[PDB]
């Protein structure tokens, strides 16, 4: 008897699994070769409108390609919460949460263990990870001189599995700066990414103040000395008369000549209360028409229209002014001043430049490449790099990369995993051996072999050296303090806990019901 | 157009036409297609295929010449690299592998020149010239192995085995494989160590047992056994005697009946009681012949009726039914004898000599299969392989067919080179000599044929997880500094890149064939302009 | 120095790389004959 | 460029070493299960006429069922090979070789393991394993009352994997003494096998005689006493003479009717010579007219009809006589003796039976079923017990089963790994892990652990005990000695040389090419 | 608990299952032909 009806795809016990971990195996697999600074990228090529993107994020690798298998989402779903959370190491949970479905497939197979039990293994020896992890962190930003040298170490960590990774040296100190301008205050929307074609990558070099795309008006002159800045909510349009909701009743036309002519004289009378601020520049958030534009040539006040909801605010900040709506009361709303508003040119489009603001609050990162292909990863290159970094400004607990914190917190689970009875043991044990997969594909990327560089640093650690780690350039074991690999708690917490999780859900499902597509 | 169709050729539409440098680019592309298939099976690193056959049977080989033999192809320039590696097979039969490699090297070379400005002919033209002295090169190196006595003979026929049996399935075996395999020649082989028959080794493979009981057996296996299996299966000689007497008949036991077609008219009763007695006194006139010739067993080709089941085992004389005509001429060669077309002619001086005549019982049931053995050295050598698997049986075939290719290659006189890419780099840097004091427009015609024989070390060195550029660097640097050529690639890594002291050995008519047929195969794949195809 | 260090997987990168290059350049060859003075020009 | 015509499958790469490895693991996952006495037989759907097929051998089961995988292909040919030469053991070689693909790709994909290395790695782990075996071979054949007894017990070794594991005590003496009459002859043709439907499975018995299906013509009686049997191949009907140009040319029709009568004369007259031999029983291959019958009447000989070749060898060597054919001569003629003849009725078909033969060379076995199913089973359960203790006649050596050939195999291996250094002692001591999947894989149908049980296994030999071995029954370590559990040796060295042959196959393996089917 | 087998495969369980419906539902339609009351079965 079918119950569920016609087309109706349905797996059932050993069918229904082995469905969610040959779904990991073949998600894992594509972010496999991503891993590491020796790392290969991909290329995506849509099935419609023949766009190409080269990335080597693990996630934005998994929400291009289609995947109809229900556990494939699984870890596609997480990529995208770690990326929402961080935005880096999402290629490292796809696979740290891959391997440990590997580990337990041969666990139900060869040893024979009831999946809720494998589950107790996990939450014993992630439990015993995270324990070790913490108490290898070293506090941070007690002293502004270490707090900005340990912001340099993480942007060539993340940059190093990036094309960056040739000019990441120059663009440590780019992605740097643009967090410690930020006075403490964590956002991306005030740093803005341009792309530009021509050059090299190493020509990105870091803004002084505040850059933005703009024109000056007609007859508005370029460069200003000592201008002044202000930027306006309200938009310069036909306002109707003021509540809308009306027309005019025009009974001879005596006075319609003179309607039209009052409506020239509002407009009018709002550039004179703006103009008894004494500003040479002007700045609106939609387009101005010809009519009140004219009237900032003779005052002599730039005019700036067509501003983005992002550039209201990154504009504002720079400057150390507010939007000023109503204009009524000058004393409110002091504003800023900027030394240079004179317009340069980067390629064939002009970009308009400042110098010499009050406040550093937004940041704009200028990038130059050969293809766009370049210049859509050297935006999201730098998106990974700002994120840590601004997250590090909150969270100070940084811990050491480069393979050293995936052994570090398989020391305790081989630890305590000698302490516990019965068949969950062996599930502690293949948690640690899952997390010995991380450091192995690094070794496996960069051409080296693997069985040789994991059992020189495995040995190494149960020593009672904690600071011995990888090093691909050399392929030998290099000590981390001293190639400067530091990486934050916050994303190594991340990495461990979404792939614990993740494959918790998979080692449930007994069944899988498919209804039929729409 | 001006508004009229216009058709040369019947099936104007369906058939395209190629040209430029489209063409030469479709073609090039063709033959690395296929080099990068062969070159992952070169080298005893190397690995085999998988090959599907529309009806279902599967073959797994590394020979070049089997994988492009049952391969369906569409391209024509890949199918003349099917016939490349046959040619190579047919007459040599070693080194189908290479002649692809080095073909396709001599093709990618010349991409680069065409794309240069050169004139097709002048690069073909500078492969003829630079292949003669590569010959002439490597054949002044060698050295003649003929001074040696017999005893020291056969181990140059065992160095040479041992390498042929290398890169192929069943490999661990290449031990007791290369002693058969000179065995089988050493007793089959002219007094003056010449041109030596090679039809005389038949190739019969069975499927059972394992590897380890394949071992040499002198005589003629035949599928047939014994009929009316009231006798006993070992056949023994007597106290004394010269032989078994073996006796081959290919006339089957029938009374006597008139080839055309005969009526034969009974008129009385008396003329058919006369038929009843002349049916019985033929049949015991044909059983006493055999007797007083002193013959045993008696083989029949088209067998023969019940009557003489009996017949014959009152005699104790054993008898085959259904032996075909092909096996007819193996058994009289083993034993020497001749083959009685009546017993009017039978006589002793044409009956066979051989050992022992017994049979097998193989596996549990399978099919019942008779053996003979000799007493001593005969022009008769039948291979025996056995294995677990039917695809083991089938390729041990073609394993050891080629393992004796490379022996009978071997009975040519003065003709010896050492293998392992010793052979392709001393050849190379000669070539490369000559286009400095040539110059030209010929000068990057040697470039060409130089860097197309260092593909081969360099191939080898990829399989065997090597790096190319500095294993080719250091047998360079070897042969500018001395003259030793006996410098290789090393697949093994036993050390002692000398290959005086690995012992490998290659025979140089087969690597004299390799530059004939990689050159003058590219000597008309460049010419090729105009393609023209036609729809399946 | 056989069977030892590492072996090669995933051999299809080698191929990838490969397969790029090679339309790569039957790219280039069109535009090539426009290069220089005598270089023609392309009708689309 | 393609230079493969259309539709023609192809894999280069990763694709085609993940097919081939996962392809053998279907096959041997599908055999898995009916491994070991407590193993469940396999179902077979046909694709014709609706015909089901039950069967535990795993030689049927992969011959039926179609596989389009080249990968498959390789394990069916082996377990054909290994039913044809030996007779047993199709299973254990799919389930070993498959388990040595298992342990292959693990090396390959995270050890990074050659491929050739794998290989050459069983190489010098194989010759340990067959020298493992030769000094724990016993022959016991310099007894006649020791040889015999063995053959008892390998018979209930072999008979308990089949649905006969519960009658196997009855039915191992009745396939013990059946190969004693042979008297050493290998040949299993020789030995009739009927089978009747109905009644209890443990009536099956091993008459002494030839017992034929045939019955007497039409005149003779079923029982009698003191018969002289004698055995014709030829003619013996209708006589056409020999050659087809003979014609009768008859002026009238008076001559004709002398004609046909001489063809009678000639029929009178063969017969005559037959009561020259003073036998009560003729038998004739061919069948016999109505004509040729009535001639028996008078002089009381009896006639058989329709006699197969097959069953004219079966039963020349059970009544020690000799096939006769050109009666002329009586001397050099021998002719076959039985005590009594009687035609018995097993269910609806009578047969005929014979008692008080002279020669024991052959005789015929009788099996009852309660279905076609068991009938179809009980003949291939018996086919595989009578194949080995054929071979046992002659190869007399002898290795104890039950999990202890397999594991004591293992440790020769283990001790081989530390001298071959390099990367092979990970290959060499992966030949030793699958030898532990045998003695595994009979703890998992059975319902017992896959760990701790094949620790105890695997403990107890290191300890200088050889006669440990595992006991299904009890769920722990028992004697095989005690237990009866012994196989003959040309099975165990079957079961390695294959699978170690058939593992060098697809290993070997890089490319895989598809033909378009015809 | 536990340490408990889970043996992997809850197939062969329910491969029975389905054998027994299928055979009990073969032998329930001749179930009314049993006895002197049975009834006649035509096909
Ligand atoms: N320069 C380096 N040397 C050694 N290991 C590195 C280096 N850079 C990154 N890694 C390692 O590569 C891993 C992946 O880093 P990252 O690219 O930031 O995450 P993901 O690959 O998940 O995007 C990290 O765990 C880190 O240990
Ligand atoms: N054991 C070995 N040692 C060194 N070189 C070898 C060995 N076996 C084969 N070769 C080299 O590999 C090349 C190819 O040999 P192979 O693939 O076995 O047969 P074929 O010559 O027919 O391709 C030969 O030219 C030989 O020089
Ligand atoms: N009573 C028993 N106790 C322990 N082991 C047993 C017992 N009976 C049989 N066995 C083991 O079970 C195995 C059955 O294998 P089998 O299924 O016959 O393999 P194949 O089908 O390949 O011949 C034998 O190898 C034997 O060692
Ligand atoms: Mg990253
Ligand atoms: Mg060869
Ligand atoms: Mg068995």
């Amino acid at each position: 008897v079918q119950i569920f009806g016609d087309q109706v795809t349905e797996e059932r016990a050993e069918n229904a699994r082995l469905s969610a971990f040959v779904g990991a195996i073949a998600v894992g697999d594509l972010v496999k070769s991503t891993l590491g600074p020796k790392g290969m990228d991909k290329l995506l090529q849509s099935a419609s409108s023949n766009t190409c993107m080269v990335t080597n994020d693990g996630a934005t690798i998994l929400k291009s390609i289609p995947l109809d298998n229900p556990a494939a989402k699984v870890l596609v779903n997480i990529s995208k919460v770690q990326d929402d959370e961080v935005g880096d190491g999402t290629t490292s949970v796809t696979v740290l949460s891959a391997e440990l479905l590997r580990e337990a497939e041969k666990l139900i197979d060869q040893s024979k263990i009831h999946p809720q039990t494998i589950i107790e293994g996990y939450r014993l020896a992630s439990a015993a990870a995270l324990d070790a992890l913490t108490k290898a962190a070293v506090d941070n930003s007690h002293d502004k001189t270490m707090f900005r040298e340990d912001l340099i170490h993480i942007a060539k960590t993340t940059l190093s599995s990036k094309i960056l990774s040739q000019d990441k040296d120059h663009f440590a100190e780019l992605a740097t700066n643009a967090i410690l301008r930020l006075k403490g205050s964590t956002n991306l929307e005030h740093i803005q990414i341009i792309k530009i074609l021509g050059g090299k990558l190493s020509d990105s070099f870091l803004d002084e103040g505040f850059i933005l795309a703009k024109k000056f008006g007609n007859n508005q002159p370029k460069r200003i000395e000592n201008a002044k800045i202000l930027i306006a909510n309200t938009t310069l349009d036909t306002d109707k008369v003021k509540i809308f909701g009306t027309k005019f009743k025009v009974d001879s036309t005596a006075k319609l000549a003179q309607l039209e002519k009052a409506e020239r004289e509002k407009m009018k009378n709002k550039i004179a209360k703006i103009s008894k601020f004494g500003i040479n520049t002007f700045i609106n958030r939609q387009l101005i028409y010809d009519y009140p534009e004219q009237l900032f040539t003779d005052l002599g006040i730039n005019s700036i229209e067509h501003a983005d909801f992002e550039g209201v605010e990154r504009l504002a900040l720079v400057t150390g002014g507010e939007v000023v709506s109503t204009f009524d009361e000058p004393s409110k709303c002091k504003l800023g001043e900027c030394d240079v508003i004179e317009e340069i040119m980067l390629g064939e489009q002009p970009f308009l430049k400042f110098s010499g603001c009050k406040a550093g609050e937004a940041c704009t990162i200028v990038l130059r490449g050969a293809t766009d292909q370049t210049l859509d990863e050297a935006e999201r290159s730098l998106h990974d790099a700002l994120s840590v970094l601004s997250q590090t400004t909150k969270e100070t607990r940084t811990v050491l990369g480069g393979g050293c914190a995936e052994m570090v917190m398989s020391k305790a689970v081989d630890t305590e995993a000698q302490n516990i009875d019965g068949k969950k043991s062996l599930a502690v044990e293949a948690f640690a051996r899952a997390l010995r997969q991380l450091p192995t594909i690094l070794a496996d990327n960069a051409g080296f072999d693997s069985s040789e560089l994991v059992s020189k640093l495995r040995s190494s650690i149960y020593n009672g050296i904690s600071t011995s780690g990888l090093d691909l350039n050399n392929g030998t074991i290099a000590d981390m303090r001293q190639l400067g690999i530091v990486e934050s708690y916050k994303l190594k917490r991340a990495v461990v806990s979404s792939a614990s999780e993740a494959a918790e859900v998979l080692l449930r499902v007994d069944n899988i019901i498919r209804a039929r597509p729409r | 157009e001006m508004g009229r169709p216009f058709i040369i050729v019947k099936d104007q539409g369906n058939k395209k036409r190629q040209h430029g440098l489209e063409a030469k680019k479709s073609h090039i592309l063709a033959a690395r297609s296929v080099a990068s298939i062969i070159k992952t099976s070169l080298g005893p690193r190397g690995l085999d295929k998988i090959l599907i056959s529309p009806d279902g049977e599967i073959t797994i080989t590394n020979d070049g010449a089997t994988i492009l033999s049952q391969m369906e192809l569409d391209n024509e320039i890949a199918k003349l690299l099917v016939q490349l590696s046959k040619s190579q097979d047919d007459e040599i039969g070693d080194g189908t592998t290479g002649v692809v490699v080095l073909a396709s090297a001599l093709l990618d070379q010349a991409l680069e020149l065409i794309q240069k400005g050169i004139h097709p002919i002048k690069i073909a033209n500078g492969f003829d010239e630079a292949a003669k002295l590569a010959i002439s090169k490597l054949e002044e190196t060698c050295d003649d192995i003929s001074a040696s006595n017999d005893e020291l003979f056969r181990d140059f026929l065992l160095r040479a085995a041992k390498t042929s049996l290398g890169s192929k399935i069943v490999s661990k075996d290449h031990d007791r494989f290369a002693e058969m395999a000179v065995e089988a020649v050493i007793n089959v082989m002219d007094k003056d160590r010449k041109d030596v028959d090679f039809d005389l080794i038949k190739m019969q493979g069975r499927v059972g047992g394992s590897i380890s009981d394949s071992k040499l057996i002198n005589g003629v296996i035949l599928d047939k056994d014994f009929s009316h299996p009231q006798m006993p299966k070992c056949v023994l000689p007597k106290e004394g005697s010269d032989g078994v007497k073996l006796a081959i008949l290919t006339c089957p036991f029938e009374p006597p009946k008139p080839k055309t077609k005969h009526k034969l008219d009974i008129s009385s009763v008396e003329e058919y009681q006369k038929l009843q007695t002349y049916e019985q006194d033929k049949f015991k006139e044909m059983i006493d012949d055999v007797k007083k010739a002193g013959a045993d067993v008696v083989i029949c080709q088209w067998g023969f009726d019940d009557e003489a089941n009996h017949l014959l085992l009152q005699n104790d004389l054993p008898a085959v039914r259904w032996v075909g005509g092909q096996e007819l001429e193996h058994i009289a060669i083993s034993t020497n004898g001749r083959i009685v077309p009546r017993f009017q002619d039978l006589s002793k001086d044409k009956l066979g000599t051989c050992s022992r005549i017994y049979e097998q019982e193989f596996g549990t049931t399978k099919d019942r299969m008779l053996i003979i053995e000799q007493s001593k050295e005969t022009k008769t050598v039948t291979c025996f392989v056995r294995g677990s698997n039917k695809m083991i049986v089938d390729e041990a075939e073609r394993a050891l067919h080629d393992s004796l290719c490379v022996v009978r290659n071997l009975v040519k006189d003065s003709r010896v080179v050492y293998g392992g890419g010793a052979a392709e780099v001393t050849m190379s840097l000669a070539v490369s000599e000559e286009a400095d004091k040539q110059r030209g427009i010929d000068q990057y015609a040697f470039r060409g044929f130089a860097q197309a024989l260092d593909t081969i070390p360099m191939t080898l060195a990829e399989n065997s997880g090597l790096d190319p550029i500095g294993t080719l660097s250091t047998l360079k640097s070897k042969q500018l500094k001395e003259k030793i050529s006996n410098i290789g690639v090393d697949c093994l890594g036993y050390g002692s890149n000398d290959m005086k002291e690995l012992f490998v050995v290659d025979p140089f008519i087969g690597k004299k064939q390799q530059i004939l047929l990689a050159t003058q195969l590219c000597r008309m794949i460049l010419k090729i302009d105009n393609v023209i195809i036609s729809g399946k | 120095v056989p069977s030892n260090a590492t072996f090669k997987n995933k051999e299809k990168p080698q191929e990838v790389r490969k397969a790029n290059i090679i339309a790569a350049r039957s790219v280039a060859d069109a535009i090539r004959t426009s290069l220089g003075p005598k270089g023609m020009d392309k009708m689309i």
